[PDB]
RNA sequence: CUAAGGCUAAAUACCGGCACGAGACCGAUAGUCAACAAGUACCGUAAGGGAAAGUUGAAAAGAACUUUGAAGAGAGAGUUCAAGAGGGCGUGAAACCGUUAAGAGGUAAACGGGUGGGGUCCGCGCAGUCCGCCCGGUUCAACCCGGCGGCGGGUCCGGCCGUGUCGGCGGGUCCCCCGACCGGCGACCGGCCGCCGCCGGGCGCAUUUCCACCGCGGCGGUGCGCCGCGACCGGCUCCGGGAC
RNA sequence: GACGUCGGCUACCCACCCGACCCGUCUUGAAACACGGACCAAGGAGUCUAACACGUGCGCGAGUCGGGGGCUCGCACGAAAGCCGCCGUGGCGCAAUGAAGGUGAAGGCCGGCGCGCUCGCCGGCCGAGGUGGGAUCCCGAGGCCUCUCCAGUCCGCCGAGGGCGCACCACCGGCCCGUCUCGCCCGCCGCGCCGGGGAGGUGGAGCACGAGCGCACGUGUUAGGACCCGAAAGAUGGUGAACU
RNA sequence: GGUAUAGGGGCGAAAGACUAAUCGAACCAUCUAGUAGCUGGUUCCCUCCGAAGUUUCCCUCAGGAUAGCUGGCGCUCUCGC
RNA sequence: GGUAAGAAGCCCGGCUCGCUGGCGUGAGCCGGGCGUGGAAUGGAGUGCCUAGUGGGCCACUUUUGGUAAGCAGAACUGGCG
RNA sequence: GGGAGCCCGCCCCCGGAGCCCCGCGGACGCUACGCCGCGACGAGUAGGAGGGCCGCUGCGGUGAGCCUUGAAGCCUAGGGC
């Protein structure tokens, strides 16, 4: 397989011209970033009183 | 697909999207072109000016390969050959100069379009420009002519 | 009828194009029936190459490539006098010539 | 009854992204989160450009972003680009520059790793700075696609400089009556 | 280049003919006109025009026999899982028709909104007073011993794993060793601590847990149907007073 | 209130009060003494190919591509799928402007050489100009405080004010090609009916640090039978004097 | 009864009469699904927006092109923060 | 029926001009200082495609031809369509 | 941090302060293409757009799907959405 498509640092050496494509996002886990302690440093106080 | 296409939400209505006072009739105005100077000459001279009349000469037997004169500006000329070439300058402390050969990587004539970086080149092209030259010679290179 | 700028077109379809429609569905069993033949002829001369005799060096006219080098027909018979090949007998150990081709180089 | 008129009571503006990939989904859904919590017009003025289409986010040259980032007093800010950053061959010298960018072509990328530039993503923005400090934000000419020379006036009016909608250029196709003074009349 | 002389296979085409294979195709008003004795029946002097038409049953086991009728037709009997499948016989709709049951009927019939009366069955019920928690009136949790599995933690306790830089150039891009910092990132373990659950031993009875009752005692959604009353609020139509 | 009694909005029939003219179409105007229409069942009309334009999604990106061909399978799934010094012959884009011969996109500053002559020649420097509006980012006095008075690094919100200023718009400049006017000089292998340069207007589908390529979807305009049905006609080849 | 004259042809004491129930141009097949600015029809529901019979040009007046009226898709900004 | 009711406005200082001028003009470039410019109501600006329409009719008011017309033809506004 | 106030010290942690706010973890609410709260509005031919857990046929996956202890189709004064 590794030499089929290659990593992101190394060609696929069986084929011509072709990489892994790139992640768009690299830290995917949306739970994680967004308890994260640097984002909740910079939030707001959140309003859920139902008027 | 033709679920998706808009015939599907016409099932119902009467005229079918085509009005019911003015029919979809076989052709109103006329087949493909007709009446570019008759009834729709407002729009061909509205939207393609100079479509009638003729001007110019003609050429019985042109060939294409004539006249095949590919071009190159100077704002992308060290592109031609490798990255390696242009890191081994202002360097070595000779004034290497390297050969740079535009009919190999194929191209005739050279354009003076860009900013050319402060470094000798040696430039073998069919045709230059009076612009091409003065930069090349600016910078401290030379324009060689080939056949 | 036009309408708001759009391009003027002139379809070459007012012929009864549909009688001569040429379908493509034979495509894959050509290239099958071509590589089939290939390799039956490939096998019927043995040692000698599948692809044939030897082709010369040509330089293309047109300008617009007169660099690139191919494949000619076959080797001029002033090429052959000089490499001391007779013209009959080359032809029966796979070189490939042809006596219109001149020699101005 | 009442005299009010309804036909701009809908607004058009987009709410969502019209692609379905689900990694732009994410990063929209954290950008949602952090615009509608954080007070920063940043966050607001990315989740509008991450809502837009193809050619409502031109992709930006590398000249291009280094010219913008040699003018004074935005020196070592992070770049913030919402469409594809693109490698400019006709540049020799290339800075050290903090990118953040949707899509990196593997040409920019390389050429920025090498200069010793950094390359982040959104959700890396995110961690780094929620609320978009010291941030430069850049965007591509929006006006490069070749459908706008035949937008604006009409060709064959005067005073017009629209290219026309032709099949292809050449001496006997166009530039006859109608654009020659002597066939007829010019514009 | 050498016309007014000649020959030559291959790469090419193939809605006819012979023999095969396949289908995101149609499924008897479709698909070829033709799924069947179809270019047939039939029409025109002729050139020509040209249909409709598949289905019992697993197996004919295709209804012996008795009876009325001249017979076509019936009534019995018999076959079959089924003739409530009986030789144009699988399933058998609508238009339309006969009969049976109910309702109604002098402004043609029919239609929309609102009720009433009568039928059809449906869901109860021989009260349906509906439960679900907490409280009063045969063994184990509490607490210990052993075993098993799991969770989280940091001195990163030790090694692997793993990201960026620095070191050995040791083998433009792709690999090896130790040491330091940092992101120690859910990429794994071996021990330590705390906790959880299960099993086996104790723990014999003011604790513990099942069943049934008298409490309608506290809470929540409800009542089988018909209802009535009280207080509070919101929006209206009025009435009686006093005071400027 | 509970063995002939309950609930059943909707549907079965009937009655009453109010409303209520037969649908589709041409039409300013239809219930019309305008047209089509006995009733029922089945079939029945915006499709496909090609060329464009715009919008949208995806991949790559100054590149993009698979046309055709070739190498792997004897075809179950397959006439698929995978790959190519064919990765690019070639198309599109990256350069435009003239009928063409042809030409063909950068300037500015600094010091010097000719008289700085808004003109020519030498060395260095900055490398897509400037103005106005510009989403966002940077600095930011100071204020808001904190259980008492002072000092006070820190986590904050507002923050007058001051800046770098995306994309885009409007304007002023600059450059490229054709053309017009006024002009002064440069070079040579061949000193000429040679070639090159300047300033000022104007014409171009241009440049002024890029955005296209391929696939798919939708809409709109066309060529095709072209949403379906409908002529009075024209042409080619054949058959008839069994009526007259 | 036999035979001859065949379709822009025949034949006609002449009516545009007859030429197989059709004759001011027979019948059969094909081109051909000929063309129509002209009639007729054009098949499920709900939601939102919602017109014009007007200017100019056209052998244009029962039709088109073009402006106008309409819808959809957006984008650039400001803010009861 | 047009305009004006301010920031794209005013007040100063200095440069440029192959234009015009006795000195002067006039225009264009840079630097500095001054902000609610009548009432009341609205969030605005901008770019692409785009169907249908292109037979209209009626009414208050003004009005042309006609004896008049449920006649023919215009203007504003409102309706039916 | 120091100096002090209308004799010194404490002025403690939620694995527990027990709550109208708990910054220590957080739904019965989280098919985030989901859920929740405020206001205004609701005509429509030609025409345009959106949503259909509306309907038909066939193909790739998926329901350890249904079915001779009964599939499709058809009829129904039965119960409903
Ligand atoms: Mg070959
Ligand atoms: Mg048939
Ligand atoms: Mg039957
Ligand atoms: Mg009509
Ligand atoms: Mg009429
Ligand atoms: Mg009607
Ligand atoms: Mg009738
Ligand atoms: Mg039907
Ligand atoms: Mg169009
Ligand atoms: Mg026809
Ligand atoms: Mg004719
Ligand atoms: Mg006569
Ligand atoms: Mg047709
Ligand atoms: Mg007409
Ligand atoms: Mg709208
Ligand atoms: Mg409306
Ligand atoms: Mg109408």
């Amino acid at each position: 397989l590794d030499d089929l498509y290659g990593t992101w640092r190394k060609a696929a050496s069986l084929k011509s011209n072709y990489n892994l494509p790139m992640h768009k996002m690299l830290n995917t886990d949306l739970s994680r970033i967004l308890k994260s302690p640097e984002i909740q440093r910079a939030l707001r106080a959140p309003r859920k009183k139902i008027h | 697909p033709s679920r998706l296409r808009k015939t599907r939400k016409l099932r119902g209505h009467v005229s079918h999207g085509h009005g019911r006072i003015g029919k979809h009739r076989k052709h109103p105005g006329g087949r493909g072109n007709a009446g570019g100077m008759h009834h729709h000459r407002i729009n061909f001279d509205k939207y393609h000016p100079g479509y009638f009349g003729k001007v110019g000469m003609r050429h019985y037997h042109l060939k294409r390969n004539q006249s095949f004169c590919p071009t190159v500006n100077l704002d992308k000329l060290w592109t031609l050959v490798s990255e390696q070439t242009r890191v081994n300058a202002a360097k070595n402390k000779t004034g290497a100069a390297p050969i740079i050969d535009v009919v190999r990587s194929g191209y005739y004539k050279v354009l003076g379009k860009g900013k050319l970086p402060k470094q000798p080149v040696i430039v073998k092209a069919k045709f230059f420009s009076r612009r091409a030259e003065e930069k090349i010679k600016g910078v401290g290179g030379a324009c060689v002519l080939v056949a | 009828a036009p309408s708001r700028n759009g391009m003027i077109l002139k379809p070459h379809f007012h012929k009864d194009w549909q009688r001569r429609v040429a379908t493509w569905f034979n495509q894959p069993a050509r290239k099958i029936r071509r590589r089939k033949a290939r390799q039956a002829r490939a096998r019927r001369i043995a040692p000698r190459p599948a692809s044939g005799p030897l082709r010369p060096i040509v330089r293309c006219p047109t300008v617009r490539y007169h660099t690139k080098v191919r494949a000619g027909r076959g080797f001029s018979l002033e090429e052959l006098r000089v490499a001391g090949i007779h013209k009959k007998v080359a032809r029966t150990i796979g070189i490939s010539v042809d006596p219109r081709r001149r020699n101005k180089s | 009854g009442v005299d009010i008129r309804h036909n701009k009571d809908r607004k058009v503006r987009r709410k969502e992204p019209k692609s379905q990939d689900i990694y732009l989904r994410l990063l929209v859904k954290l950008y949602r989160f952090l615009a509608r919590r954080t007070n920063s017009t940043f966050n607001q003025v990315v989740l509008k450009r991450l809502f837009m289409s193809r050619t409502n986010r031109p992709p930006l040259s590398l000249s291009r972003m280094i010219r913008k980032m040699k003018l004074p007093g935005r020196e070592g800010k992070t770049a913030v680009v919402v469409g594809t950053i693109t490698d400019d061959v006709r540049v020799q010298e290339v800075p050290k520059l903090k990118v953040c960018a949707l899509r990196v072509s593997s040409r920019a990328r390389s050429r920025i790793l090498k200069a010793g530039g950094k390359i982040l993503t959104f959700d890396q923005l995110a961690l780094d700075s929620p609320k978009g400090c010291g941030t430069v934000l850049l965007s591509g000419p929006r006006k490069g696609r070749e459908v706008y020379r035949h937008f604006g006036k009409a060709p064959g009016t005067p005073h017009s400089h629209t290219k026309p909608y032709v099949r292809s250029k050449g001496r006997k196709f166009e530039r006859a009556r109608g654009r020659r003074a002597s066939r007829g009349y010019k514009n």
